[PDB]
């Protein structure tokens, strides 16, 4: 510890360029495991409507999907406004 | 291949980006994507040297959509004889070809 | 060279064309060619002497043109047919222009007369690799497509590589150029072969790189780079003759031997296919590098030539350079034809 | 701050892109009304411009196939006018 | 060969919007709300039948029905409309960050004098099933059929009748 | 249209300019550092394309290969650096 | 502007026939310079803005510039170089008379074939979609980073392994 | 009207280099304790006139052993690209609206190093051809950044575009943010322009190409100092208020080319193999680091971008 | 398309040609290399952009990246053959005859 420690005071006297550097890297290596807001970064950008959501037939077996917008039997991002 | 270690594993490295059938990244549709799923389709399972005869009509149309030799041709004959009766007195064009109409 | 510099180049050596034969997209094959070529320039040109450097630089550009060629024809089969291999219906011409590349690739004549320049000019260690691991990716790259070739210039190729070959072991007195040229007529067999059968060009594949290695060894033993300099081979280590004669032989293609089989078995299938013209051209023009093979087992194994003083030294001094491998590739490429059937 | 800036930058996106989703129907029913009358005029006319040739049946495919195969734009402004046609290919690449 | 099927002018023939951009933009909410169901019949149409020579029955009523919208919308509250699509047609792109009151006002006249809610985000970017009368087609790409297989051999496997027969090599 | 009209333009100034003026009376270091060059240039060609990888859904793999790239970048500049690449005392 | 994309290619024939004509290695930078720069405008026109612009910042920028820069400081241009520029810079004009008879005998063989002339301007663009956003060039050249990262780990290794490659070799 | 915006374009940003030439004099002069011009016109503004008339009334002594291709194709390029430069810049509406402008601007200024080493391999001699090649390097060396700064600052806002910046910066300069990432872009415009610490070039043409040269840097300093207050300054935009957004601006880039000229006076010079030693040891560390931490922070932030 | 394909491979075969005709110099023969690397880069992206097969991009920057790794190579080449002989010329390549 004492040794390291040592070493580590040297280096930030000397070359605080390096240390800052690599700390930097740690912490992008580091960061996206601890945060919550990571998995939000995928669901947007799924949530993003690049293209026309074709529409399905009524076969009468699917009652989990709507038949209009305004219909709340589908998803609904209201935890994106929340945020 | 020469060594199918990627079929052993069931992966897949460079086998799923050869040709314009397959997976673009927003959907977005190439232009003989029909022609190409339909050639590959009736050649599987027969492969080389039945698909290279009895698949034909298939790859006939995907040459023709992809290369477009008979398209230019029949509109470059239709040009030439439009050139010859318009020189000759036997023809005029209409205003939407002019450049004049009523557009939508 | 340190251990990582070593580590990184090796490895890219052996990555080249392990992607070419794992890959389905010519890119990947051509990325392969790249990446073999790119990690070998440096160990050609290690030693930093004139005839190095110049031997790299031949070789970098005449690989340099094959692998545009060969990516020509990939982009025009892609504007072709939408896809990124070669199919039943690419316009011949492709096909020819990237058997040209290939065959400048390997060392084929009339694509050969870099091949015996670069070789000498390089060490053994380093032909020994350029002779036997940079033929597998662009002969890998031949045997993907070799329903859809054309045996005219195949076999014109072929026959040409023969007899050159032939025709310059009769007077080279370096090994290092004979090499060469017995490599380019192993390679026109196996280009011979490959449309009727692509199992026979692997089998003459692994059974030249199993006699060609142990002779670069037993070579490398002494870096006797030249026939006057192998003859003192009976003072210096004299119980690697009874191993470089029946190589030799083998690598000729007499009958008792391993070496034969590959090219009794390919007049096989040439007669069956009626080949039997260009058959019996190659199987006659043969007899020259049995001739030149000839000649050297003379000066090593049945003659003693003049020797020198200070070899008593060398006999003094002690050894411990031929590995386990020598014995082994040499046993197995000199008394191995009575397991033919399973070879095939 | 950037955070949720670039949040509520991702609802208007959505928001327009949500509009552009409620209006395409209406524009696919214009432009395929378009490009049909477009190919009828070019058959009309070809009708007659090449009446008295040999052998040339007016309206002729290329394929085998039977199924619609969405025209080219030289196919459309061929026989129309060379501003048009370079509208078409160097219009939107050439700065509004 | 093959002669191709047109049809002709005197179909294909409706009553357009000969509205703009702008407009289309400030009504496509309320537009993807009211108005949806014939749309999305065409959206079907267009995709199951690949061609659109087959859906003009449904392309017209589209244009009718967002005709009408945009009738209710001159009937009753024309002015906030107008002035929220005169504001819209200043910008570039068209955004709707500026004009956030001046929708307000179209909002609120439009839900008192109509019933029209404003989609809440996300509504109008969902896949809705449909329903219609009209059935599925079969073989939509035209699929000629396809060959038949090489017959596969069959059979337990027994070791080589003599061995290799390789030259005189008895085994 | 109107690209080539201003270029054209700034090319007719310039030539006037420079008309009226007349009418009115080996060491391997710079290689090294060219190569250099060449060898983060490319990096960048295989960086820039992040604006629109970012959008995608594979964000754990997008941070992964970016990940890489700088990582075996910077171990080949630290690399350069200890075999004395970038010294000039000659 | 039908001409437009032919013209480019015309130019980039003649800058790599000044290029198989061997001026000097300055003069060939130029050359290879001025076709990159109309390959880029040809790349543009087919609508290839991120292929383009790349070729500019990299080829250009990165490596005609080396090109150059080793030219400049291992090589030097000899008097004899200057009558022979001049005889093959007539080498050069009598090369693109020869073309443009060659052009000129192939669209009198294959009116429809090789080069349709008559339909110079048409046949560049053949589909696009007109409502369709997210259909540029960059949106596939990132494809890499989620689909085709064998294609990135095999350029940064190719990267990689050049600076231990050029240390080696240099040394 | 396009033709009038362009002359609108054109003549304001040579007149502010002429003037910008004055500016720096005086600015220098005041720092040491005097005054500069103050007589050809009231406090000087006659002076850049009175030079240019000069230089274009010199003799041209063109060295014999050169090439007049590359003699006259050498500043024709600089001035060009200079020139060019300009055109995207939303200010706030651009000229040209481009999409990958920040890109065209990188290739544009990365242009120049042919026309810096075609000057010396013309010139026939081996010192000129050194200093040459050790500009060509330095500027080369610093393009890299130039580069990566940006490629790692366009994340906040995901658009190559510069008309996307304005509301990138609606609520907050891309300062506070990236100022670490500022400070090594604000230096890398120094020794790309070849300026002051970075000045190992001009510290061998007739009066014609100088001036031409001396145009090209100016202006090139100006349009530097632009960016820079495009990009992390970001001014105000009210919509209906462009001459706001043009009059901060102004004031921004004054500001920043008057830092030019006070760190001229203000430091010394540098060494070519310290100032190669600054980047490839300090700046490319950092900016890699900071790359890195630029691609995760919009991934465990949920702030990432649009693409419009 | 077919006019701009023509002339691009007329260019490829053009700058073979140079190259399989030496000249005396190197450089001269590197330039065509980078040539032929840069007819096919532009045939590629042209071929990607008129099928719209946006999963082909990469293609033009793989083949970027190592034509530029080869000319590398090519120039750190020329710069020993240089550094030995005092010219980039290819009679003084006369060794390995004997
Ligand atoms: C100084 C150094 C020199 C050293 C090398 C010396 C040369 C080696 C020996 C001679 C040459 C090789 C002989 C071929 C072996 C066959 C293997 C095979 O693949 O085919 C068998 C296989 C079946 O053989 P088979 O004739 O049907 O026999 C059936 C059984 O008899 C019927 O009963 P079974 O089938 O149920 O078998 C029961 C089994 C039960 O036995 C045991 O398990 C007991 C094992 C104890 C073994 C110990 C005794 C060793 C005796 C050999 C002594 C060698 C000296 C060195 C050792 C020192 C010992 C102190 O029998 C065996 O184990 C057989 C042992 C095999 C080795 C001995 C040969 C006897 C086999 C009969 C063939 C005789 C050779 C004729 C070949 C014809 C050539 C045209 O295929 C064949 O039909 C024969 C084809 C072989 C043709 C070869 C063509 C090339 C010939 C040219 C000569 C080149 C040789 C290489 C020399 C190169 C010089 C540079
Ligand atoms: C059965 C079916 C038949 C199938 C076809 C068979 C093909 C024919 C078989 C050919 C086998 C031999 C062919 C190669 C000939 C080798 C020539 C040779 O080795 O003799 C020369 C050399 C003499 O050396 P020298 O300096 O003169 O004095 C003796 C010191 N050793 O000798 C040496 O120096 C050798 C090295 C000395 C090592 C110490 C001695 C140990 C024994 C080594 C020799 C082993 C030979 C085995 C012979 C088996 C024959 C089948
Ligand atoms: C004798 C002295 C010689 C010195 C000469 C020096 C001149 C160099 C001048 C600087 C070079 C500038 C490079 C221009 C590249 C243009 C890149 C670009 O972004 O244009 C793309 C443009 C818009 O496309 P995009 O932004 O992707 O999206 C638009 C959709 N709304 O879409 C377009 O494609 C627009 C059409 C392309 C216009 C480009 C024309 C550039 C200027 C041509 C210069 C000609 C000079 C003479 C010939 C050069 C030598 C052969």
């Amino acid at each position: 510890a004492g040794r390291i420690s040592a070493f580590l005071k040297n280096a930030w006297a000397k070359e605080p360029v390096l240390v800052v550097s690599f700390s930097v890297w740690g912490l992008a290596i580091i960061m996206p495991m601890i945060s919550p807001y990571t998995k939000y970064a995928s669901m947007i950008n799924k949530a993003t409507p690049y293209n026309y959501p074709v529409p399905v037939r009524d076969d009468g077996n699917m009652p989990d999907v709507p038949s209009h917008p305004q219909d709340p039997l589908g998803p609904s991002l209201d935890w994106l406004k929340n945020l | 291949p020469f060594l199918d270690i990627q079929k052993k594993l069931g992966i897949s490295l460079d086998r799923h980006f050869m040709f314009l059938s397959a997976e673009q990244p927003y959907k977005n549709a190439a232009r003989c994507h029909a022609f190409e799923k339909e050639w590959i389709e009736c050649a599987h399972g027969i492969g080389g040297t039945r698909a290279k005869k009895e698949c034909k009509i298939e790859f006939d149309d995907f040459e023709e959509c992809l290369l477009r030799y008979k398209t230019m041709r029949r509109m470059h004959d239709i040009k030439k004889q439009r050139e010859k009766l318009m020189k000759e007195g036997k023809y005029t064009p209409p205003p939407h070809h002019s450049g004049r109409e009523e557009p939508r | 060279m340190n251990p990582i510099t070593l580590a990184i180049i090796y490895f890219t050596i052996f990555l080249g064309p392990v992607i070419t034969m794992s890959s389905t997209n010519l890119m990947l094959m051509w990325v392969g060619l790249e990446f073999s070529l790119l990690a070998i320039i440096p160990m050609l040109i290690n030693k930093k002497n004139p005839r190095s450097t110049e031997a790299a630089t031949k070789y970098f550009v005449t690989q340099a043109t094959a692998s545009m060629i060969i990516l020509l024809a990939i982009v025009l089969n892609y504007k072709q047919l939408g896809t990124w291999m070669f199919q039943q219906q690419t316009n011949g011409l492709i096909l020819n222009m990237t058997l040209m590349a290939l065959s400048m690739k390997l060392g084929l004549a009339p694509f050969h007369f870099w091949l015996p320049e670069v070789t000498q000019g390089i060490p053994l260690h380093m032909g020994l690799i350029l002779l036997t691991w940079q033929k597998i990716a662009p002969l890998s790259i031949l045997i993907q497509i070799y329903p859809l070739l054309n045996s005219t210039i195949i076999l014109m190729l072929a026959i040409t590589s023969i007899f050159m070959g032939a025709w310059g072991g009769l007077n080279q007195t370096q090994m290092r150029k004979i090499m060469a040229y017995s490599s380019i007529a192993h390679m026109g067999w196996m280009l011979a072969i490959l449309p009727y059968n692509p199992s026979l060009t692997l089998l003459n594949l692994m059974i030249y790189i199993i006699l060609t290695a142990p002779m670069f060894m037993a070579l490398m033993l002494n870096n006797s780079m030249t026939i006057n300099s192998i003859s003192l081979l009976w003072n210096k280590t004299p119980a690697m003759l009874t191993m470089i004669s029946l190589m030799l032989l083998s690598l000729g293609g007499l009958p008792p031997l391993t070496g034969f089989l590959p090219k009794w078995i390919i007049i096989t299938e040439l007669m069956k296919n009626n080949c039997l013209i260009m058959a019996t051209l190659m199987a006659m023009m043969a007899l020259l590098n049995l001739f030149f093979y000839t000649r050297l087992i003379y000066s090593t194994s049945l003659t003693m030539f003049p020797t020198n003083n200070n070899s008593k030294m060398m006999t003094h001094q002690t050894k411990t350079k031929p590995n386990l491998m020598f014995s082994t590739l040499a046993i197995m490429s000199t008394m191995t034809l009575p397991l033919a059937p399973q070879l095939i | 701050r950037m955070m949720r800036w670039n949040q509520e930058r991702r609802r208007l996106l959505i928001e327009d892109l949500e509009a552009r989703i409620a209006l395409m129907p209406l524009f696919q029913a214009e432009k395929d009304r378009r490009t049909l009358q477009i190919l009828r005029e070019n058959l009309e006319e070809e009708a007659i411009i090449m009446k008295d040739v040999p052998n040339w049946k007016v309206g002729e495919s290329v394929f085998h196939t039977t199924r619609w195969v969405p025209p080219l734009i030289g196919e459309m402004y061929g026989l129309r006018t060379k501003e048009e046609m370079s509208n078409a290919n160097f219009g939107f690449t050439w700065y509004t | 060969p093959g002669i191709v099927e047109l049809p002709t002018l005197e179909e294909l023939k409706v009553e357009e919007v000969k509205v703009s951009s702008a407009v289309l933009k400030a009504a496509a909410h309320h537009y993807g709300a009211q108005c949806d169901k014939t749309n999305k019949e065409f959206m079907l149409c267009r995709w199951e039948e690949k061609d659109p020579r087959r859906c003009l029955k449904e392309g017209k009523l589209v244009n009718g029905c967002a005709l009408n919208f945009f009738r209710q919308i001159k009937s009753h509250c024309a002015e906030p409309f107008t002035e929220y699509w005169t504001c819209l047609d200043y910008s570039n792109m068209q955004l709707f960050r500026h004009c956030r009151q001046q929708q307000a006002k179209f909002d609120q006249c439009v839900l008192d004098k109509l019933g029209w809610v404003r989609p809440d985000l996300g509504q109008l970017s969902k896949v809705t099933k449909v329903k219609t009368d009209r059935p599925l087609p079969e073989n939509p790409y035209h699929s000629r059929a396809r060959p038949e297989p090489n017959p596969v051999i069959e059979g337990d496997l027994k070791p080589a009748k003599h061995g290799t027969r390789f030259f005189f090599w008895t085994v | 249209m109107n690209l080539y009209t201003v270029i054209f333009i700034n090319i007719l100034l310039s030539l006037t300019l420079i008309l009226v003026a007349f009418w009115l009376p080996f060491s391997m270091k710079f290689f090294l550092v060219a190569i250099t060059f060449l060898l983060f240039d490319l990096e960048i060609a295989l960086l820039l394309p992040l604006p629109w990888a970012i959008q995608t859904i594979k964000t754990s793999t997008m941070m992964i290969m970016a990940f890489i790239l700088v990582t075996i970048l910077s171990l080949g500049l630290a690399y350069e650096w200890t075999q004395k690449g970038l010294e000039w005392t000659e | 502007m039908n001409n437009y994309i032919f013209v480019l290619s015309s130019l980039f024939l003649v800058g790599c026939l000044g290029l198989a004509l061997k001026p000097s290695p300055i003069y060939g930078g130029l050359g290879l310079i001025v076709s990159g720069f109309v390959g880029c405008l040809m790349v543009l026109g087919f609508g290839g803005s991120f292929l383009g612009l790349m070729v500019f910042l990299i080829y250009l920028g990165g490596m005609l510039v080396v090109f150059g820069y080793t030219t400049a400081m291992a090589t030097e241009e000899y008097p004899e170089t200057w009558g022979s520029n001049w005889l093959i810079l007539g080498f050069l004009v009598l090369g693109v008379i020869m073309e443009v008879f060659l052009i000129c005998v192939l669209n009198y063989y294959d009116e429809v074939g090789v080069i349709n002339l008559d339909g110079l301007g048409d046949w560049l663009m053949y589909e696009v979609d007109d409502v369709g956003v997210m259909l540029e060039g960059g949106i596939g050249v990132a494809a890499m980073y989620s689909c085709a990262t064998w294609m990135m780990v095999v350029a940064g290794w190719s990267l990689f392994a050049g600076i231990f490659i050029i240390i080696e070799i240099t040394r | 009207m396009f033709f009038i915006n362009i002359l609108t374009l054109l003549v304001p940003i040579l007149i502010a280099m002429a003037f910008l030439t004055l500016v720096e004099r005086k600015i220098l002069g005041y720092m040491q304790l005097r005054k500069g011009p103050n007589i050809v016109g009231p406090y000087g503004i006659l002076q850049p006139f009175a030079d240019a008339m000069k230089l274009f009334m010199k003799e041209p002594m063109r060295p014999l052993t050169t090439s007049m291709s590359l003699f006259i194709i050498a500043p024709t390029l600089s001035l060009t690209l200079a020139l060019s430069l300009w055109v995207p810049l939303p200010m706030p509406h651009p000229l040209i609206n481009l999409n990958l402008g920040i890109l065209f601007i990188l290739a544009t200024s990365s242009l120049s190093v042919y026309s810096i080493l075609w000057s010396g391999w013309a010139s026939n001699s081996k010192y000129s051809l050194f200093g040459a090649l050790r500009a060509v390097a330095q500027t080369i060396s610093y393009e890299v950044t130039m580069a990566i700064i940006l490629l790692s600052v366009l994340l906040m806002n995901g658009s190559y575009s510069l008309q996307t910046l304005i509301t990138t910066q609606e609520h907050m300069w891309l300062l506070l943010p990236a100022w670490p990432m500022a400070m090594m872009w604000f230096i890398s415009t120094l020794a790309e322009t070849n300026r002051a610490p970075f000045d190992l070039t001009e510290g061998e043409y007739a009066a014609g190409p100088f001036a031409l040269f001396f145009m090209a840097e100016y202006t090139n300093i100006i349009l530097m100092n632009a960016l820079t207050t495009i990009i992390f300054l970001g001014p105000l935009y009210y919509i209906n208020l462009p001459e706001l957004y043009s009059t901060n601006f102004m004031m921004e880039a004054l500001l920043l080319s008057s830092t030019f000229l006070w760190i001229r006076a203000s430091y010394p010079r540098f060494r070519y193999d310290q100032l190669m030693h600054l980047l490839w040891k300090n700046f490319l560390p950092l900016t890699l680091a900071l790359c890195m931490w630029h691609i995760s922070l919009p991934i465990f932030t949920a702030g990432v971008p649009p693409y419009m | 398309m077919p006019s701009t394909f023509f002339n691009l491979t007329m260019a490829f075969s053009l700058s073979l040609l140079g190259t399989l005709m030496f000249r005396s110099h190197l450089m001269s023969t590197l330039l065509c290399l980078e040539g032929m690397v840069l007819s096919l880069f532009i045939m590629t992206s042209v071929t990607s952009l008129n099928s719209n097969s946006m999963s082909s991009m990469p293609i033009p920057i793989t083949i970027l990246v190592f034509a530029a790794c080869e000319a590398a190579v090519g120039l750190a080449l020329l710069v020993k053959v240089s550094n030995t002989y005092g010219t980039d010329y290819v009679q003084n390549l006369n060794l390995l005859q004997c």
